[PDB]
């Protein structure tokens, strides 16, 4: 009988993961502050990594990689991509962190007057700085038809204690419902910001079977060939880059973590990385399948009793 | 030549002191009777090994050591042990009843009764020193004597020998090995009282030593003798520069100069490699140097990747030359997360002693051709203070066991003063570290 | 990169490598004696209770 | 500190006291004549704790208001091992009356006991303190025993007082006033002992009936259990080890608050006065934590362990011991308070008790012990709300106020245990 504690009540994903672990009759939930646990479903903030791995005769596992914030905070991601030799980066939009070089490149865009919109969405600088990271706005997105709509792709990625990198085979398109105007409901694709909402797909959510059917029909290409080779590339670049800093290979406690990568596809079928989410939620239709897989490959692999693409073994 | 006096306090200090002086003797060729054939200057000398041993006209080499315990059974083993002839009776000091794992009983009740005797016996060793540089103090954080009498002695040494340096080797408590329930209380009480009076302190976490003994020596249930022989190897690595010809860390003041820029933050992390089972493949300079950055070889379990460095010394022993060190360092620096504070140079001070580590015949450790001890002052060690501070907090919130300390003359206010000091200590690390 | 302060001897060598530049005896006695007095006080209350 | 001074008082005190010296004399290789005939040096290393010395004399003082039980000891097997001057008896007895033991008959005799106590404490290189065996339901062990504890404390305020105290139960009862004698005594014990092993005659009976399958147990059957326990919980004081425990270190580690110092002992394997199969370390560990092995009739699953000390005796895997002990804390981590980290400790001793190859002893400071005091409080109140049998006490000079005070103090004791069971 394994033992676990729960320290994030707002986590929908690990509310389901705990509800599944109990449902095998081989896992036992303890009070918040019992140290004698096998698994910690820890808090988003100030998780006490320093107290993990010091209980005699207890293999201890936690669902957060200490140091993974360097990927999941927007200022940190820009700094990490810019200064890492292994990232240098054709898939990350031009970005500047501001609390000057921005201005420099901005003028080089004033020169030829090429598309000079940025986000923090404005067209001229001094209106942005008067209002963080300044990031080149992608003026030519890929637009879905019918509807001339914007979207973004959320990929769910699980890193286990062996630092194997698993991409969930179900993604989600989080689509705009008002057509794209070359106002922000058509520019920001957030699932909350939309609720025109609900017209084309239930909940402004297109799943992979239909996006692939769409791309086949409209563009004579596949989800795999046009987009997914690039997504698997970005996930691997990002996580292999920080692997030395955060890995728990020869550590006194082990880590796993679920990530949500957010991508944007432009109209040349190129994929760009928007941001990396460290405590993501799931699409309601996929909660069941994804949460069971977390238990299968992240938790049971350490405590024995595929819906995943292996990016790394 | 400047002399160093060693003080072993309580069970952990005395038994670890026993392991070290056995090792020192083997390393210097001193026999259990105190005779040193190689020493051609009979009855005296100012060689480097005379930092730790004095000489008698009969050619006996005598440790500049004081063993003090508030109870007799442990020091009595020294008096009748294989090294009995080495020590003077006046160097071994025992009370009658110990401190019952109670800092207050050790510091107040019983320390008041024996402190003058201990100080006198130390004076007899100081009076034989033409230039005494200071003390090495060996003790546990958790024992009643090791915590309470140590901090009283520390206070008194600062008074009686103000211009003299004081280094600690402190056994940090781990439930895997023993532990009185109140060891968090004692740990914090003694740190708060000793912080002002210690120049450099090497913490050894019993959990780190236990695990290295199981994992690297395949000892199923390690004993104190297993633990201490490994600990004394690391202690020898650290003290070797005082006992041998060299240029790095040749007097106690240099430990502070090289490892402690900020006086309160004076706990360097020690990492040792290689540890190889004697009953069980010669590692390279690059391999043993890279092992200095694996958390499984540290004397305190923590993650240096999540802190900042303030100073870093590599102490080699055996077949090592500078060329191989610098190559290994070039390799490691482009593969590991080593970040120094912005106000300190990113560099290693390296020391090499050509004599390969010595092992105790029939011990668990194997003779190796080269070995390294890294001493780094990383803020990551604060993890160990936080763990300890948290256990203190749990018990103190219900005032559990507090009555045994108040019962000895202590005031409940000493607890919260002590804790507030460690709260400040944890913050000093937070500032320097992020 | 830079290697500085190379000291060789027969016993070994040392050097620096750089990879990138940047209470009195009275106050104690008081404490000790105050504690002893609080012990004395607590024993006095005890024997006073036992005499009752 | 080395020496312990042992006092046995009253009928039950001298009977469990005599069995204890019988058991540990065998363990340390001391014959009924006081001569050492053992083979292991581990037998002699700490013999000074309980024996004066080439014959070894138990540092024991025998006390009764009645010559009977003590006479049985002098005529038994080991009766020739005790120092003859350490027999201190009266003639009138205490009539199962706490007031007689404490105030009238016992007062007459207590100074002669303190004389022998002084004589032994003066031969001590470093006295640890005292262990008293007695029952709480009679009059000598209950009333005179607690009177002694008070007078010893006055003359040795800085030594440790520990007792093995047999609690009365209606399932094994001699007279109806036992709840009165027990309540009066627990009041004293709360104030004047550092650590009391609660041996509950109810639990000893149930173990003899329900487990050892004895349809009608005698006091001998109960006292076989007690002597086995007393040997267990003193193992770490008498044998060389890695911990090398003593009465004060025991009190410091086990007693978080001065009043809450009443311990439930436990033993495995539970035996009758044979199974030839030695147990496995998983079996010792499961059994010693089972309520069915508890010597106080309290369910630990009804409270929380504040602190626990365990000792394993015999040749076995220390790695397996460690594995099993940490396992039991996982399967019960709700029953160990979270505000005392690492509150379970494990010792190993090589020499097993007589007849076993392996054994485990358990010392628990559990808040479930309130059930035993609630039990006694109930029995007390059932008679006291009608002043029943009170005349036996007022006839010795006692006022009803003293009864009111003692009851309130045990009720306080119960509620104080309840406070930390919810903390
Ligand atoms: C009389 O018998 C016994 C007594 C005791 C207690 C005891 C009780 C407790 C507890 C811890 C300890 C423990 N702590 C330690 C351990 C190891 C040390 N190592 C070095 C220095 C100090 C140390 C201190 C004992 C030290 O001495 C005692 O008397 C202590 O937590 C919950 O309650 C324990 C026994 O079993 C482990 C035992 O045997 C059955
Ligand atoms: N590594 C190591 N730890 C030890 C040794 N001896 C005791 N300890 C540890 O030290 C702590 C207890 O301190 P002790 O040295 O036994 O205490 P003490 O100073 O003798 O104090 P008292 O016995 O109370 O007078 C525990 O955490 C033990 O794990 C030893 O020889 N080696
Ligand atoms: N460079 C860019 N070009 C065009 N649109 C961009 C953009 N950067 C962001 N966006 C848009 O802004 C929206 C805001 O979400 P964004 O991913 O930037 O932060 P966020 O944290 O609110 C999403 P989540 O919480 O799901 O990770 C995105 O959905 C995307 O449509
Ligand atoms: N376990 C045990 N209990 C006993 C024994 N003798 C008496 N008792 C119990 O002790 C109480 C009676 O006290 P007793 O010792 O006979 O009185 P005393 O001689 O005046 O101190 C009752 O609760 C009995 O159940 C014994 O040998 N073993
Ligand atoms: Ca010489
Ligand atoms: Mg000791
Ligand atoms: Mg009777």
């Amino acid at each position: 009988m394994y033992t676990f504690v729960v320290r994030d009540e707002n986590s929908s994903v690990y509310a389901e993961v705990s509800r599944l672990l109990l449902a095998t009759g081989q896992w036992k939930r303890l009070r918040k502050d019992n140290p004698r646990f096998n698994l910690m479903l820890g808090e988003r903030n100030r998780l006490p990594f320093g107290r993990l791995g010091h209980e005699p005769g207890l293999v201890q596992l936690v669902n957060y990689y200490r140091g993974a914030d360097k990927l999941c905070r927007k200022a940190s991601l820009v700094k990490l991509i810019k200064t890492s030799p292994e990232l240098s980066c054709t898939w990350f939009p031009e970005s500047y962190v501001i609390y000057e070089v921005f201005l420099a490149a901005y003028n080089r865009r004033r020169e030829g007057r090429e598309g000079n919109v940025w986000i923090a969405i404005s067209s001229e600088a001094s209106e942005l700085l008067d209002f963080h990271v300044i990031q080149k706005y992608l003026e030519k997105p890929l637009l879905l038809e019918p509807g001339h709509r914007k979207f973004d792709i959320r990929s769910w990625v699980l890193v286990d204690h062996l630092y194997n990198i698993y991409l969930y085979r179900e993604g989600v398109l989080r689509t705009s419902s008002e057509p794209y105007n070359s106002d922000k409901t058509c520019h920001l694709t957030n699932h909350c910001i939309q609720k025109n909402y609900g017209r084309y797909e239930e909940g402004n959510e297109m799943f992979f079977e239909e996006f692939n059917q769409y791309l086949m029909d409209a563009l004579n290409t596949t989800l795999e060939n046009s987009i997914l080779l690039q997504i698997k590339h970005i996930i691997r670049s990002c996580l292999m880059c920080i692997e030395p800093a955060i890995s728990t290979k020869h550590l006194h406690y082990q880590s796993f973590q679920l990530f949500g990568f957010d991508f944007m596809v432009d109209e040349e079928l190129k994929v760009w990385l928007i941001e990396v989410n460290g405590a993501p939620a799931c699409a309601q239709k996929l909660y069941a399948e994804l949460c069971q897989g977390i238990v299968d490959v992240a938790i049971s692999s350490v405590f024995p009793l595929s819906i995943f693409i292996k990016l790394h073994h | 030549m400047r002399e160093c006096i060693s003080i072993h306090v309580g069970q952990a200090g005395v038994q670890i002191g026993n392991a070290c002086w056995e090792l020192y003797c083997l390393e210097h060729g001193i026999q259990p009777d105190g005779q040193m054939p190689s020493d051609k200057t009979i009855g005296g000398g100012d060689d480097s090994f005379n930092t730790f041993f004095s000489e008698t006209g009969a050619g006996k080499h005598v440790p500049r050591a004081v063993f003090v315990d508030l109870e007799p059974t442990v020091i009595d083993e020294v008096r009748t042990g294989t090294y009995r002839q080495l020590f003077h009776p006046e160097q071994l000091i025992t009370g009658k009843e110990d401190a019952a794992n109670n800092y207050a009983r050790g510091h107040y009740t019983i320390g008041k009764e024996i402190i003058d005797l201990v100080l006198d016996r130390i004076r007899k060793l100081a009076d034989q020193c033409t230039g005494l540089q200071g003390f090495l103090v060996f003790h546990s954080f958790g024992g009643g004597t090791g915590s309470g009498f140590t901090s009283l002695l520390m206070e008194r040494l600062s008074v009686d020998y103000g211009k003299k340096s004081k280094l600690e080797f402190s056994i940090y408590p781990a439930p895997q090995v023993s532990t009185a329930v109140v060891e968090p209380y004692n740990s914090i009480l003694t740190t708060h009282t000793t912080l002002e009076h210690s120049d450099c302190a090497f913490m050894v976490d019993n959990e780190a030593i236990y695990d290295i003994c199981r994992r690297n020596l395949d000892i199923e249930r390690p004993t104190y003798t297993n633990l201490n022989r490994l600990i004394s190897q690391i202690v020898s690595s650290i003290t070797a520069s005082l006992r041998f010809d060299g240029a790095l860390n040749v007097d106690l003041t240099e430990f502070q100069t090289n490892l402690v820029p900020y006086p309160r933050i004076h706990f360097p992390l020690a990492t040792y490699a290689p540890v190889i089972s004697a009953e069980k493949e010669q590692l390279s300079v690059a391999e043993i140097t890279n092992a200095c950055f694996e958390p499984a070889n540290q004397m305190v379990k923590c993650d240096p990747r999540h802190g900042k460095y303030m100073a870093c010394c590599l102490l080699y022993r055996g077949d090592v030359v500078p060329k191989d060190v610098n190559a290994a360092i070039a390799t490691i620096k482009t593969k590991r997360s080593i970040q120094f504070v912005d106000w300190c140079p990113t560099g290693f001070k390296v020391g090499i002693n050509y004599q390969p580590p010595t092992v105790v015949p029939g011990g668990d450790l194997a003779k190796v051709q080269r070995a390294v001890c890294m001493l780094s002052n990383t803020t990551a060690i604060a993890e160990a203070w936080a763990r300890l501070d948290h256990k203190f907090d749990l018990m103190y919130a219900k005032r559990a066991f507090v009555h045994w300390y108040v019962g000895e003359g202590m005031e409940e206010g000493e607890f919260s003063e002590a804790r507030e000091d460690m709260a400040a200590l944890e913050k000093d690390y937070e500032e320097v570290g992020v | 990169m830079e290697v500085i302060e190379l000291n060789k001897c027969t016993s070994g060598q040392s050097f620096e490598v750089i990879l990138k530049p940047p209470p009195s005896l009275e106050e104690i006695q008081k404490k000790l004696e105050a504690a002893e007095e609080r012990r004395k006080y607590q024993e006095a209350e005890l024997l006073k209770h036992l005499a009752e | 500190m080395r020496e312990i001074v042992h006092i046995q008082a009253g009928q039950c005190g001298n009977q469990i006291g005599a069995k204890f010296w019988e058991v540990i004399s065998d363990e340390h290789g001391i014959d009924p004549t006081g001569s050492y005939h053992g083979d292991s040096d581990l037998q002699l290393e700490r013999i000074n704790v309980y024996y004066n010395e080439n014959k070894y004399v138990p540092r024991a003082i025998l006390v009764d208001l009645e010559p009977g039980t003590m006479d049985s000891v002098r005529s038994g097997p080991f009766g020739q091992i005790f120092r003859p001057d350490n027999f201190v008896f009266g003639q009138s007895g205490a009539g199962n009356n706490w007031a007689k033991g404490h105030y009238t008959e016992g007062a007459e005799l207590v100074d002669s006991v303190l004389d022998v106590v002084r004589k032994e404490s003066e031969s001590c290189d470093c006295l640890q303190g005292f262990q008293l065996t007695h029952s709480l339901g009679g009059g000598t062990g209950s009333g005179m025993g607690t009177l002694l504890i008070s007078k010893i404390r006055e003359e040795y305020p800085d030594r440790i007082m520990n007792t093995f105290s047999v609690m009365p139960s209606p399932k094994v009862s001699d007279t109806v006033v036992e709840p009165y004698n027990a309540t009066l005594s627990v009041h004293q014990l709360v104030e004047n002992t550092d650590e009391t092993y609660c041996i509950d005659n109810e639990a000893l009976y149930d173990i003899c009936f329900r487990t050892l399958k004895l349809t009608t147990p005698t006091y001998g059957d109960l006292n076989h259990l007690v002597s086995a326990t007393m040997s267990g919980v003193t193992t770490c004081l008498r044998f060389p080890g890695q911990l090398n425990a003593d009465l004060r270190k025991l009190a410091v580690n086990m007693v978080p608050f001065p009043r809450l110092h009443f311990f439930m002992p436990g033993f495995a394997p539970l035996t009758s006065r044979q199974q030839y199969r030695a147990l496995t370390v998983p079996e010792l560990t499961q059994q010693m934590f089972d309520s069915k092995n508890m010597m106080a009739a309290c369910d630990p699953r009804h409270g929380r362990y504040l602190t626990v000390a365990a000792i394993f005796r015999g040749r076995m895997s220390m790695k397996e011991v460690d594995e099993q002990m940490l396992n039991v804390q996982n399967k019960n981590s709700s029953y160990f308070v979270e505000w005392i980290p690492n509150n379970v400790k494990t010792a190993v001793c090589d020499i097993p008790p007589r007849g076993l190859k392996m054994s485990a002893t358990f010392i628990g400071n559990s808040t479930a012990i309130q059930e035993l005091f609630k039990r006694i409080s109930e029995q007390f109140t059932a008679m006291f709300r009608r002043k029943a049998f009170l005349h036996w006490y007022t006839g010795e000079g006692m006022d009803e106020m003293e009864f009111t005070e003692a009851e309130s103090n045990m009720n306080d004791l119960v509620s104080e245990y309840q406070q930390y069971q919810d903390a």
